[PDB]
DNA sequence: GAAGGGCGCCTATAAAAGGGGGTGGGGGCGCGTTCGTCCTCAGTCGCGATCGAACACTC
DNA sequence: GAGTGTTCGATCGCGACTGAGGACGAACGCGCCCCCACCCCCTTTTATAGGCGCCCTTC
């Protein structure tokens, strides 16, 4: 019991199984099967040096499909399966492939008609406009610097200094995550002008290139 | 191997982006190159954001074109506050020493009745209606394209191209109230205030009341 | 719920001070690119060593 | 008579010589982030008028 372990049953049980090839718009008439799934009877007739066999659609289903048998031979095919509960089963190998083709009821326009009637679309095509001045509102102030103001007008960098004690505090936190910071992320903690800021990292600190140009702050070991 | 000229250079291009969005003759634009150059070379206001120069250039170009666009217009191709270009056109009327002219209503005339695809005989009327009026000052307050709009309005009204306020409103920018408020100072006049060669759809009995 | 009109708000200008902001101008340090230098092997030949061989001296 | 030692010829090993190829670097190059420099930005009152947003009500 696992989840990637694969049911050999139906191999083993040499369980066989039929494959057939429909067109589209029969299995669209099916995906409307009939009752719980019906959606027709099969027909087979043998003999002696002729085989026939056809489906035809439940009168349901309605509102004949002769077969070609197909090779299986030169490649092996077996079905496997993945459950809702995502288990695996092997159901079987097949034992017979096929194709439901058209016979003595169409030769091209329905066809026609049909491919015609799945697509239904304008395919992209620029069909027009024809003609339209859509000029667009001069909104006497740039919106989104409109909407920059409000957010602008609630709050500013402009702060006040009571802290040559509360940002030092606050340096001890940053640094016992790491040894070394740049000088724009120790203004994003702080709320106080950079000028400011670099005489409180002179105070307790110095700084570096750290290989990397970048004015980047570290707490003095000394 | 041009440092100084960059933001200048760049601001051409954005100078022709800017006249670029609303189709401008080129001549118009020259100046405004010119004017900027000169405005530039003077660097007195070198302390200013270029793009409002710009903006700034443009709407005097258009006033020395004798065809001004407004501030509403120039600000939907600006990121600058109206407030910003009529300061920098301050500046640059103090800076270039040189005056200016008075709007006039029938200018806009042609491009709204356009954008509303009203016929000649309703814009001209319009004209004739605002330009009565302004002769007569009977509206001595109301912007005059405020004037223009209503006096439009009233056209619209008095032809089968009748159209909401509010459209119209839209068109130009303008409360809709404001058309109202002014709508209510031509109306006494309504009558007489349309040109002699004019054919009614609506009576002016029958001109709606806002 | 959606439309509408009325209430009330904002803006525009004038004048300056204190503290933070910001853009421009200027500059420094790291990363990216390209051609030249350095290293190596293959190939031929001269050169030195080694194998082949004859004559003179001692036993 | 026979046995041993020495040297030029000859034979074989060697390395020098020349070129092409692969890998390396350094000069050249790119751009961001740093900082100083220059100068706006915010607030109030008093007066005025134009434009205007939001709410309340009614459809």
């Amino acid at each position: 019991a696992e989840r990637g372990e694969l049911d050999l049953t139906g191999a083993k049980q040499n369980t066989g199984v039929w494959l057939v090839k429909v067109p589209k718009y029969l299995s669209q008439q099916w995906a409307k099967a009939s009752g719980r799934g019906e959606v027709g009877k099969l027909r087979i007739a043998k003999t002696q040096g002729r085989t026939e066999v056809s489906f035809t659609l439940n009168e349901d289903l309605a509102n004949e499909h002769p077969f070609v048998l197909q090779s299986v031979g030169g490649q092996t095919l077996t079905v496997f399966t993945e459950s809702s509960s995502d288990k695996l089963s092997l159901e079987g190998i097949v034992v017979q492939r096929a194709e439901c083709r058209p016979a003595a009821s169409e030769n091209y326009m329905r066809l026609k008609r049909l491919q015609i009637e799945e697509s239904s679309k304008p395919v992209r095509l620029s069909q027009q406009l024809d003609k339209v001045v859509t000029t667009n509102y001069k909104p006497v102030a740039n919106h989104q610097y409109n909407i920059e103001y409000e957010r602008k007008k609630k709050e500013d960098g402009k702060r006040a200094r009571a802290d040559k004690q509360h940002v030092l505090d606050m340096l001890f936190s940053a640094f016992e995550k790491h040894q070394y910071y740049n000088l724009k992320d120790l203004v994003d903690i702080t709320k106080q002008p950079v000028v400011y800021l670099k005489e409180i990292l002179k105070e307790i600190g110095v700084q570096n290139v750290k290989g990397i140009h970048k004015n980047t702050w570290e707490l003095k070991p000394e | 191997m041009s440092s100084s000229d960059r933001a200048m250079m760049n601001a051409f291009k954005e100078i022709t982006t800017m006249a670029d969005r609303i189709n401008l003759p080129r001549n118009i634009v020259d100046r405004t190159n010119n004017l900027f150059k000169q405005v530039y070379e003077q660097k007195s206001l070198k302390g200013r954001a270029n793009d409002a120069i710009a903006s700034a250039c443009l709407y005097i170009a258009c006033r020395q074109e004798g065809v001004p666009r407004t501030f509403k217009e120039i600000c939907a191709v600006s990121r600058i506050s109206k407030k910003e270009i009529g300061r920098c056109f301050k500046l640059i009327l103090k800076a270039l020493e040189t005056s200016v002219d008075l709007i006039t209503t029938g200018d806009f005339m042609s491009r709204f009745c356009s954008n509303l695809c009203l016929p000649k005989q309703v814009q001209m009327a319009a004209t004739h209606i605002a330009r009565k009026a302004v002769e007569l000052d009977l509206v001595p307050g109301r912007s005059p394209i405020s004037v223009a709009a209503a006096a439009i309005y009233m056209a619209s009204q008095a032809s089968a191209e009748k159209r909401t306020q509010k459209e119209i409103g839209d068109i130009a920018g303008v409360a809709d109230v404001t058309i109202r408020q002014s709508y209510r100072l031509i109306y006494p006049r309504a009558p007489d205030l349309f040109p002699t060669d004019f054919k009614f759809d609506t009576p002016v009995d029958k001109l709606p009341q806002l």
